[PDB]
């Protein structure tokens, strides 16, 4: 019962309340107010359903923590260590990194290039947060981290976008691991629940789906990470995927299994496994008839 | 279903299936009708390989469709693949290319080719022809297959830049607009023309070259669009040094002065030079869909 009104917090609430839901630490350092923060651990836990909030650590409640060397909360190399020394999340920084995870990097391509001085993809600071204001609406160390210790330098399109990809990489990771999974492989359901939050679908249907998929991989082979990167790697490129597509539309013909290894490794140029391929069809071909309309997985995904 | 269309205009017939000649296709692409309604001739097995032998003369350029004439044969799996290369950018020849090359050796064959085929399912033809030899003895390599995508792409814009010039050198402001709106019938369409009719000047006519630039811009929409939403979001109206950045992010290129002049005169509907950017989207999305 409390999972599923978390999960309405995820789904209906203001990135407010989200982060005054999952964020569990408050530092003080007075007279220094008191700041609420996110671990790495928060951040995921706050974009994937079904994860229980440690049970005294709901709404407003917080764990307290008051030259000296500060605890650090990520793993060595870590995206997170971007933000500041200890890995650590603020408000601001949450309302930014769930920006970047989810914008289309096409998106920020255009952005860059429109909101600039030369149209060459190289953005000040003042220009940046037009940026991240405009692709906001269409849905102090990492300015420093971006702009220069002076503020003054610009930040190219080639950086931010490797910025993208290391933080999407990461929290794909830190998601994979929080299924700890059993000798580099997470089980098929898990895997299914992973693409269901992604979506961002409500529906007690896709919910049964995913459930049922232990009973079909009796097998329990589970997906490595790379199997699972591969898949959200082509998620990722779905628009193109679509335009790539464009004759099965005008013939009015669903997506099989082996349709979706080509345009995969064609478009998002990732090699799609046999066995990441089943589980996607079992999750999602509702109808049963053994492909994938476009109103079953690409619309999905696309408008998600 | 384009199905009814692709029979409405096809001339051919064989065994239960309609076929186009390369005459049928240019004419399904510039024109929503007829005119006149097309006689279907049966064909025989003996009336194909006649009607198929003679690819030898047609050029290899942007010609080969207009050389053909109602010399060939396009099945209705082959017209739809022509339909999708038409607005596709040129980014997106070499992703055509390597979803039919299924073995990944860089070369086309007849059976890969047939997959499409057998898409719609679930004999001999011009393409098949030009592409593969009777026998399926050649295969298409990705330079010929990319040269053949965009001659089709000149072909369609050189036809079409002397159908609306009415056969002049050079398009006047008005004939390009004529082209423009000639797939526009929506609820707005009087407001578009009394523009053309006023305010188009008889200024710097169009070339064939500025034209082909406009017609290569029209394929990279979706870009365009976002450049578009982006500026909506910034509540920056769209004035002509808008609508030239989003056309060089959207595209590397410019357009000349003439065009702009045109786009600007028709859907700058509110009299302080800023574009109705979503009514132009509009009809932008009339042509692409023909
Ligand atoms: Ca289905
Ligand atoms: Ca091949």
């Amino acid at each position: 019962k409390v999972m599923e009104y978390e999960n309405r917090i995820r789904a209906y609430s203001t990135p407010d309340k989200i982060f005054r839901y999952f964020a569990t630490l408050k530092v003080i350092s007075e007279p220094g107010e008191a700041e609420v923060f996110m671990t790495p651990e928060d951040f995921v836990r706050s974009i994937t359903p079904n994860e229980k909030q440690p049970e005294h650590l709901g709404l407003d409640q917080y764990i307290i923590k008051r030259s000296q060397e500060r605890e650090k909360f990520a793993d060595e190399g870590s995206i997170f260590y971007t933000l500041g020394e200890c890995g650590l999340i603020s408000f601001s920084d949450y309302i930014f990194l769930t920006t970047v995870l989810s914008t289309p990097q096409r998106n920020f391509e255009i952005a860059f290039k429109m909101f600039d001085l030369n149209g060459d993809g190289e953005v000040d600071m003042e220009e940046f947060e037009q940026v991240q204001s405009i692709i906001r609406s269409q849905t102090s160390a990492l300015t420093t981290y971006f702009f220069g210790a002076d503020l003054k330098g610009k930040l190219t399109i080639k950086n931010f976008l490797e910025f993208q990809r290391k933080l999407q990489h990461d929290v794909l990771k830190l998601e994979f691991e929080r299924h700890d999974p059993v000798d580099g492989r997470i089980t098929e359901r898990q895997f299914g629940g992973m693409l269901l939050a992604y979506s961002g679908v409500q529906s007690k249907k896709l919910t049964a789906m995913q459930r049922q998929l232990k009973k079909h991989f009796k097998e329990g082979k589970g997906l490595t990470f790379q199997e699972v990167e591969n898949f959200f790697t082509f998620l990722k490129n779905i628009n193109d995927v679509d335009t790539a597509l464009s004759f099965y539309h005008m013939a009015g013909a669903s997506l099989d299994k082996v349709t979706m290894q080509q345009v995969a490794r064609t478009v998002a140029k990732v090699e799609l496994s046999d066995h990441v391929c089943d589980v996607v069809f079992a999750l999602f071909d509702c109808d049963g008839n053994g492909e994938l309309s476009n109103k079953e997985f690409v619309s999905i995904m696309k408008q998600r | 279903l384009r199905k009814q269309r692709f029979m409405q205009f096809s001339s051919l017939e064989h065994e239960g299936e309609y076929y186009m000649t390369p005459r049928d296709f240019l004419f399904s692409v510039m024109f929503e009708q007829m005119e006149r309604k097309t006689s279907v001739k049966k064909l025989t097995k003996k009336d194909i390989e006649d009607t198929l032998s003679g690819i030898q003369t047609a050029g290899c350029g942007s010609t080969f469709f207009r050389d053909l004439g109602d010399k060939g044969l396009i099945s209705y799996t082959e017209y739809l693949f022509l339909l999708t290369i038409l607005t596709k950018p040129h980014s997106g020849f070499h992703v055509a290319f390597k979803m039919l090359d299924t073995d990944g050796n860089e070369m086309i064959e007849k059976r890969e080719f047939f997959k499409l085929q057998k898409i719609i399912s679930k004999i001999n033809t011009t393409l098949q022809m030009r592409f593969f030899g009777k026998r399926g003895q050649r295969k298409l390599h990705y330079k010929e297959f990319r040269r053949f995508m965009e001659n089709l792409q000149t072909e369609i814009q050189e036809m079409e830049f002397l159908q609306f010039s009415k056969g002049l050198s050079f398009m006047r402001k008005e004939d390009f607009a004529e082209w423009l709106l000639f797939f526009t019938n929506t609820e707005n369409k009087d407001i578009y023309w009394k523009n053309v009719r006023e305010k188009l000047s008889a200024g710097e006519s169009i070339s064939l070259d500025e034209f082909k630039s406009f017609c290569h811009f029209t394929t990279h929409l979706e870009d365009f669009a976002i450049a578009m939403q982006m500026f909506s979001l910034a509540h920056r109206p769209v004035r002509l040094a808008e609508f030239k950045r989003a056309v060089k992010v959207a595209t590397g290129q410019e357009l000349s002065n003439n065009i702009l002049d045109t786009v600007f005169k028709i859907f700058d509907l509110d009299g302080d030079e800023c574009l109705s950017h979503e009514e132009f989207l509009g009809v932008l999305k009339n042509r692409m869909h023909r």
